[PDB]
């Protein structure tokens, strides 16, 4: 006959049941995060459970068609994810033991009590906050000790059974079992590749190092009066000194650094008090700075459902930060929301994916996700950066106009701009790639932890390793299978994006101060391509907002001349203090 | 008058057959023709405008006298869990003529398998069902499209618009209109019996 | 005798106080004659000399 027909009919029997089955499953844990029940948990297991046989038997009911034999090319991008084959065509009995890897590799991670020490309020703050050499040297180095020793089984039978099912599904690595997408092969043109990404990785690093390296000569050469005969210049940075757990953030500490401390930051906490701050208060605001961006009004039902207050102990729940996509015309934001700088910024940040989310919601089930696996949180990241300005602050009600600023205020934006976020991406670069090269198996079995050194030994001057111990699972993030390059990727598309708005709403030259505001043409461009979604590659809609089909280096630069030229005038291993 | 400045039909879209001025222009029959739609209904309910629905749940020609008439149902009709006393087609074979009910009840053959007795491969239904909750978004609330179908068949016109009647005031002469008489004159009240039909 | 102005006419029931709403719709309307326009819609020039 023709597969288009049933193959949509599937599909939108599919929508329509997935409505249904999805739409009451996510509500189920929606109830739950709302109201933490059993019952709760029941019915969820039900719920998951027909979502996973759907899964299961119609994705055996969906492989009599073959793969080929498409036109559209449309119907190739709904087939990628519809005519696979999943986890089941391996054998039974490894089943249950990705289960025993997932679940006792989870409860360690979860139940990881030093003896005692409760994980995250207590280490995690003592870790961060505890300013001794021999103190929390101890919590380091027991740390270290105790965590990277048992999971030699776990993790050394893990990577050679990814590696094995990746070779026995026609893959090259089990990073071929993911970089598969990154082969556009539809529609020709504007095809893209897998292989490698090698490319513009070290590249764009070889691009960013000239700007780490002086960022890193300003820290190495900060550090010097706390430990005297420990840290020196012309020598590099010791073990246990950025300033998180493992150091995946880079926008925090101006605190141990004073160039500028003479200029007030800002603080909004005192017009809290004075102007009428409610909590459902900007909110609405914010809603009317994505009109003055361009964007309609929000819809009543999310003042009534989505949840905007403090819950309480009452109402037993977990307010963790992250935004949900309950579609079906419901999304929405289950957060103890309270009114503080920092959840000033996570409130646009979260709001600005939710407009995304209705934005694509005209787009069927499954094309309703971001335009990459990187572009979701980047959603969030950019609609905060451009919510972050202090002169559009001056330009709206918190503020003042008796608040005088000067160039400085901006110098600690960024110093901050050095330890919780984004800038020292040297450290994901380490351990992105020797995850790569681990688990795809370019690396003997016993050769990880050294390189859990000398690449910080080369890269960013982190030194101490012999063969055995393997950290790299031992995360939030890696516990649950997340690879970090979602967040290079949303550092670059971050600030192409960003150079590309702001040079939209005419304003040149540094990229710190650009206000997106009153700008119809940078609403009406931006629906033409937010409307798709992930219909068109992402080099052409690139090229349709930015203006290429590959990353920029300009830009990068564009935003950062004054952090530039304020790091040539003070940034004026194979060595050890150990 | 009542449903054009009712408040309540919110989208009491006429376009074409004016309702300004329907109230004196007869019909002979009209048709009381209703269903259940959602908020994306809405813009697949414009007669000229096609789609899912308009092909294989309803039916038009292109063009008929008679009006569309829906509004929010929702406070109505929304059970939590799911409103599934409601249902519809999704994909028929093809169209049909304009405007006839149908309720036919049989397996669709999807693809290059004969049903011939079977239903799973090739040969899945087009009845589905809907699942409404009070949550639901504004393209799917139910508004209830209502239809006012208006043929004016050749016999004389029996259901009209009204006739609105002053009062009449006599001993001094006007013009007047009782049902056809229109003269000029005085009227004046008279004492010679009328039989009961004259 | 001549009519000009460019009133905004008043399209139903619902006052339009200058503005959109229910029932309420601007007169004036382009043709914009494009090559789309069936003969029916194509222009034709008239010229009356009383």
């Amino acid at each position: 006959s023709t597969i288009e027909e049933q193959a949509k009919t599937f599909l939108d029997k599919f929508n329509h049941e997935a409505e249904d089955l999805f739409y009451q499953s996510s509500l189920a844990s929606w109830n739950y995060n709302t109201n933490i029940t059993e019952e709760n948990v029941q019915n969820m297991n039900n719920a998951g459970d027909k979502w996973s046989a759907f899964l299961k038997e119609q994705s055996t009911l969906a492989q009599m068609y073959p793969l080929q034999e498409i036109q559209n090319l449309t119907v190739k991008l709904q087939l990628q994810a519809l005519q696979q084959n999943g986890s089941s065509v391996l054998s039974e009995d490894k089943s249950k033991r990705l289960n025993t890897i997932l679940n006792t590799m989870s409860t360690i991670y979860s139940t990881g009590k030093v003896c005692c020490l409760l994980l995250e309020p207590g280490l995690n703050e003592i870790m961060a906050n505890s300013l001794d050499y021999n103190e929390r040297l101890w919590a380091w180095e027991s740390w270290r000790s105790e965590v990277g020793k048992q999971l030699r089984p776990l993790y050394e039978e893990y990577v050679v059974l990814k590696n094995e099912m990746a070779r026995a599904n026609h893959y090259e690595d089990y990073g071929d079992y993911w970089r598969g997408d990154y082969e556009v092969n539809g529609v020709d043109g504007y095809d893209y590749s897998r292989g490698q990404l090698i490319e513009d990785v070290e590249h764009t690093f070889e691009e960013i190092k000239p700007l780490y390296e002086h960022l890193h000569a300003y820290v190495r050469a900060k550090l010097m009066n706390a430990y005297p005969s420990y840290i020196s210049p012309i020598g590099c940075l010791p073990a246990h000194l950025l300033g998180d757990m493992w150091g995946r953030f880079w926008t925090n500490l101006y605190s141990l650094t004073v160039p500028f401390g003479q200029k007030p930051n800002i603080d909004v906490t005192d017009a809290m008090v004075d102007q009428a701050w409610d909590a459902q208060r900007i909110f609405k605001e914010a809603e009317k700075f994505f009109v003055s961006v361009g964007l309609p009004n929000m819809t009543q039902g999310f003042w009534e459902n989505s949840m905007l207050t403090d819950p309480g102990n009452v109402q037993k729940a977990v307010c963790h930060p992250t935004a949900w996509d309950l579609g079906k015309g419901d999304f929405r934001i289950l957060m103890c929301t309270k009114v503080t700088m920092d959840d000033f910024l996570t409130a646009h940040h979260e709001m600005g994916h939710i407009q995304y989310d209705m934005a694509y919601a005209a787009q069927p089930f499954l094309l309703r996700n971001g335009a990459n696996e990187g572009f979701h949180e980047a959603v969030g990241e950019i609609m905060s950066l451009s919510a972050a300005t202090p002169k559009h602050l001056k330009s709206i009600g918190l503020l003042s106009p008796d608040f005088q600023e000067d160039n400085e205020t901006e110098i600690n934006f960024l110093l901050k701009q050095a330890l919780t976020i984004v800038g020292t991406l040297p450290f994901t670069y380490m351990l992105e790639k020797w995850r790569w090269m681990v688990f795809k198996g370019e690396i003997p079995k016993d050769q990880w932890m050294k390189k859990w050194w000398e690449m910080k030994r080369e890269i960013v001057g982190v030194v101490e390793h012999d063969e055995t111990y393997c950290d790299p699972a031992s995360l939030f993030h890696v516990s649950n299978d997340y690879s970090f390059i979602r967040y290079y990727t949303r550092t670059l598309y971050q600030f192409q994006f960003q150079e590309a708005l702001c040079q939209a709403a005419k304003h040149e030259g540094p990229l710190h101060k650009c206000d997106i505001s009153n700008s119809t043409e940078a609403g009406q461009k931006l629906f033409n391509m937010l409307r798709l979604g992930k219909s068109e590659p992402w080099t052409l809609a690139l090229e349709n907002v930015v203006g290429a089909k590959n990353m920029n280096v300009r830009p990068l630069l564009n935003y950062f001349e004054p952090l530039f030229t304020w790091l040539k005038d003070q940034n004026k291993t194979d060595w050890s203090p150990y | 008058s009542v449903l054009y400045n009712s408040a309540s039909f919110s989208t009491f879209k006429c376009y074409g057959v004016s309702p300004t001025k329907l109230n004196d222009l007869c019909f002979t029959n009209v048709y009381a023709d209703s269903f259940v739609i959602r908020g994306d209904e809405v813009r697949q309910i414009a007669p000229g405008q096609t789609g899912k629905i308009a092909d294989y749940n309803y039916k038009l020609p292109d063009d008929f006298t008679g009006c569309v008439i829906a509004w929010n149902s929702n406070n109505l009709d929304s059970k939590v869990g799911g409103n599934y006393n409601y249902l519809y087609r999704l994909f028929r074979k093809s169209n049909l003529k304009p405007f006839e009910r149908d309720i036919s009840t049989e397996i669709y053959q999807a693809g290059s398998t004969p049903c011939n007795g079977v239903e799973g491969f090739n040969c899945y239904f087009p009845l589905q069902s809907y699942g409404f909750q009070p949550t639901y978004g504004v393209g799917y609330q139910p508004y209830r499209v209502v239809v006012l179908s208006f043929e004016l068949l050749h016999a004389p016109a029996t259901v009209c618009g009204p006739k609105k009647s002053t009062n009449l005031v006599k001993n001094k002469c006007v013009n007047f209109n009782f049902n056809g008489l229109t003269g000029t004159g005085v009227l004046t009240e008279s004492n010679k019996k009328f039989l009961p039909f004259q």
